[PDB]
RNA sequence: GAGACUCAAAUAUAUUAAAUAGAUAUCUUCAGGAUUAUGGUGCUGAAGCUUAUGUAUAUGUAAGUGGAGCCGUACCUGUUGGUUUGUCCCAUUAUAAGGACACUAGCUUCUUAAAUGGACAAAUUGCGUCUAGCAAUAAUGAGAUUGAGCAAUAACAGGUCUGUGAUGCCCUUAGAUGUCCUGGGCUGCACGCGCGCUACAAUGAAAGUAUCAACGUGUAUUUCCUAGACCGAGAGGUCCGGGUAAACCGCUGAACCACUUUCAUGCUUGGGAUUGUGAACUGAAACUGUUCACGAUGAACUUGGAAUUCCCAGUAAGUGUGAGUCAUUAACUCGCAUUGAUUACGUCCCUGCCCUUUGUACACACC
């Protein structure tokens, strides 16, 4: 009763990051099997982490007015993408990605408004409760200007970078973005 | 460059454009070093977390 | 800006071209094909209706708007 | 009879303001026939209580 | 009747969870009542949590609910 | 009929009073455009037909149901003239002389055990054909 | 299918070898997309065809739909032009009259010197398009 | 904390315990009933106003 | 022979919607009316908004107003001789009866 | 003053409550299957198939014809009609009881409330200046069911005399500004601007297919809502209806999505401005236009300079319907309903704002 996410086997995945480990909750408390929630996962300031991962991985990609909306669509172009997730490198989608967060995590600074007055230093710091869901934000962009003016769809294009983050990524993705972000904030910090 | 550290008390925030937690946190290896670091984002109490920067806070005195 | 002003064809100079192709490559999407020469897109899918012999194919998307294909692998 | 044009029946003219003889400002196609700024000081004693 | 094309399929899962649970009450055993319960709420998916989330009444200046359409020239 | 969703069975009915010499063929039937707001003819004629299959579920659960309660809410997923989309009547036409094709008072008369049992018996034979 | 020429050439336009077609079809001037099943079942012209299909012994039976349209069955109102109005004949003039038939009511209506007359000596749109706030464009 | 008991709630409160502390406790549930006899509410949620803070100091 | 007399009330006022039940209903089914119970049906709720102000330049919302009216209905399966007297008594301001004779 | 009270779906039908809805139960009828058991039957010509003409082409029959099934039942799954004090009684043309039985041979879940109920808070928590220790956690309709409306004090040269037979003063009065007719014009366009919709297409444009609401809505002295057949590319036209309305429209069987396709990214089948043309139709009457049809015509524009709008949940936003002005004219307006996010769960920088000390030449208050 613990099998078949979509397709596949669900248990046997981890995430391989400290201090990443008891905040990313996929499986082991969520055994939730389509990644489409009916009423409300925001009550207090503390709810991200409560919400499943792959129900979060869905519900950014209504944006842009005439996509807003339809969560099945979300729920539609994921489950038909995982089977490339699931082709290339034949092991389990999900342990990709979970590991695809990881090169797409961006653990180091943000700039900072200065205390005395405007903005030009360093936010030491990024909360998990920021950075990880930041690292959903910086994904469901990168795949439709690949999809916009390209006559490719944004099946092959989700599946461009997220078989990217899980490595060590190449040159310049929807993954990118944020390591440029650290090189000027490491010469900010 | 590669040390987690975690929280064990919260302070507030030159927050209003950028608010950055100012949290008192340590280290596991470096427990010993309570630096009362400044996190961007929600934190809840009982969360270790990754660093890299493991120097200063900018401290202003509170 | 890209062009790729290809002829949509039946493709009978390159058929046995890709033929040979697809073994091993398992990356058979309607989009790659559109990104080989001679471009064609609705009918290259439904020359992948023509790679339905029971071979060199597994099917794994049956859709509207995109039909995913990989390859029998061995 | 003479000099007296306007077969009124189509449109609002002229089938208008049972309450003030003002034709520009009806609210007419419930039962009303109010003459709006003629509703205010109307309201009482014909229901119409606020609720929200 | 009512709901939608989405919203209607979800009120199958509070039909079709409760039946077991008063068939269990009165006519069955009390600890079949007991192992349907705790099987579910371990995290329940809102099986039973029914939260009275309805549409809210729409006001000015606006086209919805808790919006409003604005610059008038500040 | 309460077996599988008519996605499939409806294409195949409306090959089957093809096959039976019932097609009655329209006149205008490349020109139509099944309402005012399309704009292209459709490819054939067969899925004109195909709500026989609404009607063994619209005279079961609707009503006895005449041309102009159903051409109006049929057939709605339309972009109107452009500023803005509305919503029409979908302009039936030629479909309510449909009664010649399948030949208080009841729309048609032999789809109660006698044509539509064999079109149940077709999702049988076709429960017996997705057997394997 | 078919591999010798790929470029259909017509009278005043030339097609290229991509679009389909009922598309095709519509490539030409005085022609729209609601005639890519008209007239081309009308010409017999498989739909499911391609731009190096649709050889030249079926093309010109289209242009006796194009020089002849009355006897091909096609109504007045589904005409590029019916009630002429000068001779009175319903038509489909495909790039090559509506070219010069434009300004042939309009060189009348110079004459004429109507409400819509003068109107198209300076740019003006000619229903009820308010012209005040734009002025331009 | 964040309601706050207002002067309606607590300066006819003062009497109430006052005059019939006797044969009343801390049971809320049966002191909010006990609020129709020895007084007169207008609207009940004033009744859940009322009986509840007077049975949240019986300890105090 | 017997005639079935269904006899629709309505009013605005609840509590005289109310008052209705107290007093007719028990003085006809002390004796076998056979009244079926109150028949309460959904009300007419209207609701008209428009500009509040004359001249109404500034912030210029609008004012909403409601209207309630409830109808409850006394159907009964008994001849015309019993139920002359009940159109007597008692009546109330506000209430509607509705009897059909031709 | 704020609170408090007013309204709105969650809340035991636990109590009476149905021409809403019906749950049901079974009577049934609309019956497939062999899911069932088969009785007659099964290679002997069954099923199926044609011709002839009567009857007014179907059917009848034979021949034609063909080689396994036929026909009937019950179980399964389905129309329909009533199951109101059920059945059979009766008065009655037929309801009720009267006569007995199940002694309930359909009851009130549901929609409707008219009500009390309804997080009704000792709610557990190293008690904070004993006083109001966040803690989510206890419930398990319920961790506010929960949003508006109502809003003071002194006021401002805010808004309006064109809402008014509220109205001062001033203007006019057979040669009127008044008043009714004929007209035009407010819509006129090198230009500035704001409010919104149409897109800038691959989360699509197309085709079908699956198959989902709700506030409402609707004709008596004026022609509304419409169904049903009928005609028409359509637009619309004709005929018989219903509905003064939980009753008919209508159970309104809404859009976007969802499902196979067609398109190959090419200002392109994306995008529909422009402009001819007839075809409509409303109104006595249409011409920068009454709107709507058909088949032509395919511009501008591929994300929009400096700028700057709103907003923390069933919300934003997409996507619709109704209502309002109406003879016809919605792209706005008032709510309805569906689909359903990111992120905030703060701060006092910045434009803000609220009264505590505070200097002042501040005054008609830094304009």
């Amino acid at each position: 009763e613990i099998k078949l996410f979509g397709r596949w086997s669900c248990d046997d995945v981890t995430v391989n990051d400290i201090s990443l480990q008891d905040y990313i909750s996929v499986k082991e408390k969520f055994a939730r099997y389509l990644p489409h929630s009916a009423g409300r996962y925001a009550a207090k300031r503390f709810r991200k982490a409560q919400c499943p991962i792959v129900e979060r991985l869905t519900c950014s990609l209504m944006m842009k007015g005439r996509n807003n909306g339809k969560k099945l669509m979300a729920c539609r172009i994921v489950k038909h993408s995982f089977e490339i997730i699931h082709l290339l490198t034949g092991e389990n989608p999900l342990q990709i990605l979970v590991s695809a967060i990881i090169n797409s995590g961006p653990r180091e600074d943000s700039t900072r408004i200065g205390r005395a007055g405007t903005v030009r230093r360093q936010a030491v710091d990024v909360s998990p409760l920021r950075r990880v869901n930041q690292a959903i934000w910086l994904l469901c962009t990168g795949a439709r200007e690949a999809a916009f003016r390209n006559i490719k769809t944004i099946a092959e294009c989700l599946a461009d970078e997220l078989i990217n983050a899980a490595k060590g990524s190449s040159n310049s993705y929807a993954i990118k973005k944020k390591d440029e972000l650290e090189r000027v904030a490491k010469s900010n910090r | 460059p590669v040390v987690w550290a975690r929280v064990m008390k919260v302070l507030g925030r030159t927050g209003s454009q950028g608010q950055c937690t100012q949290v008192k946190v340590e280290f596991l290896g470096e427990q010993n070093r309570q630096i009362i670091r400044n996190v961007k984002g929600p934190v809840r109490e009982g969360d270790i977390l990754t660093l890299l920067e493991s120097e200063r806070e900018a401290r202003r005195l509170r | 800006r890209d062009k790729l002003n290809n002829q949509v064809l039946f493709d009978k100079a390159t058929y046995e071209k890709l033929y040979k192709e697809v073994p091993a490559y398992k990356l058979i999407t309607p989009s790659v094909v559109s990104e080989r020469l001679k471009i064609r897109g609705s009918l290259a899918k439904r020359a992948l209706i023509e790679l339905r012999e029971k071979g060199l194919i597994k099917q794994v998307v049956q859709h509207h708007s995109q039909v995913i294909y990989t390859r029998a692998t061995k | 009879t003479l000099w007296y044009s306007h077969p009124r029946k189509y449109g609002q003219g002229s089938r208008c303001c049972r309450a003030c003889s003002n034709r520009h400002g009806l609210i007419r196609k419930y039962g009303l026939n109010i003459c709006r700024q003629c509703f205010r000081e109307y309201a009482n004693d014909i229901g119409f209580k606020k609720l929200d | 009747s009512g709901g939608g094309h989405v919203a209607q399929i979800y009120a199958i899962r509070q039909a079709i969870s409760k039946a077991l649970v008063a068939f269990y009450q009165k006519y069955v055993d009390e600890a079949s009542k007991k192992e349907i319960k705790d099987i579910l709420v371990q995290y329940d998916r809102t099986l039973l949590v029914g939260d009275p989330r309805r549409c809210e009444p729409k006001k000015f200046g606006g086209p919805g609910a808790r919006a409003r359409y604005q610059k008038s020239y500040r | 009929v309460k077996d599988i969703d008519q996605h499939a069975v409806t294409k195949a009915v409306a090959v089957f009073l093809k096959k039976t010499g019932k097609l009655k063929v329209p006149d205008q039937m490349d020109i139509v455009k099944t309402a005012k707001f399309k704009e292209l003819a459709p490819y054939d004629p067969d899925w004109f037909y195909v709500r026989c299959a609404s009607i063994l579920r619209h005279l079961y659960h609707r009503s006895p149901a005449g041309v102009g309660s159903i051409t109006k809410i049929y057939g709605g997923r339309k972009r109107n003239g452009v500023h803005p989309s509305h919503f029409c009547r979908a302009a039936d036409g030629a479909a309510r002389k449909a009664l010649q094709a399948l030949e208080g008072r009841k729309l048609s008369s032999i789809g109660q055990r006698d044509l539509d049992r064999i079109a149940n018996q077709i999702v049988f034979k076709q429960r017996d054909a997705a057997k394997q | 299918p078919e591999k010798f020429q790929h470029i259909l050439r017509i009278m005043n336009t030339n097609i290229d070898g991509k679009r389909k077609v009922g598309i095709a079809m519509t490539a030409i001037k005085g022609v729209g997309r609601r005639y890519s099943n008209i007239v081309l079942k009308k010409a017999d012209v498989d739909l499911t065809k391609r731009a190096g299909e649709c050889t030249e012994e079926e093309v010109d039976k289209v242009v006796t739909i194009i020089s002849n349209p009355l006897q091909y069955k096609v109504p007045n109102w589904f005409l590029n032009r019916q009630k002429d109005i000068i001779d009175g004949k319903y038509w489909q003039l495909t790039s090559s009259n509506l070219d010069s038939k434009l300004r042939d009511d309009l060189e009348r209506l110079k004459k004429i010197r109507s409400h819509r007359g003068l109107r198209h000596y300076w740019g003006l749109r000619v229903r009820g398009q308010h012209t005040k706030t734009t002025g331009r464009r | 904390m964040g309601r706050v008991r207002t002067k309606t709630v607590k300066k006819a409160a003062k009497v109430i315990i006052e005059k019939y502390y006797t044969r009343l406790t801390l049971d809320f549930h049966t002191n909010k009933r006990i609020c129709e006899e020895v007084a007169i509410i207008p609207t009940k949620p004033l009744r859940n106003k009322i009986a509840g803070y007077v049975t949240h100091l019986m300890g105090r | 022979s017997v005639h079935r007399i269904r006899i629709t009330l309505t009013s605005r006022n609840v509590r005289s919607l109310e008052n209705v039940c107290r007093d007719l209903i028990n003085g006809a089914k002390n004796q076998n009316l056979r009244v079926k119970g109150p028949v309460r049906m959904p009300t007419k709720t209207l609701r008209i908004t428009t500009r509040k102000t004359p001249c109404g330049e500034g912030s210029k919302t609008w004012d909403r107003f409601q209207m309630r009216i409830h109808k409850r209905i006394i159907d009964l399966h008994s001849p015309s001789e019993i139920v002359k007297k009940i159109t007597s008594i008692n009546i109330e301001p506000g209430v509607e009866v509705e009897v059909t004779i031709a």
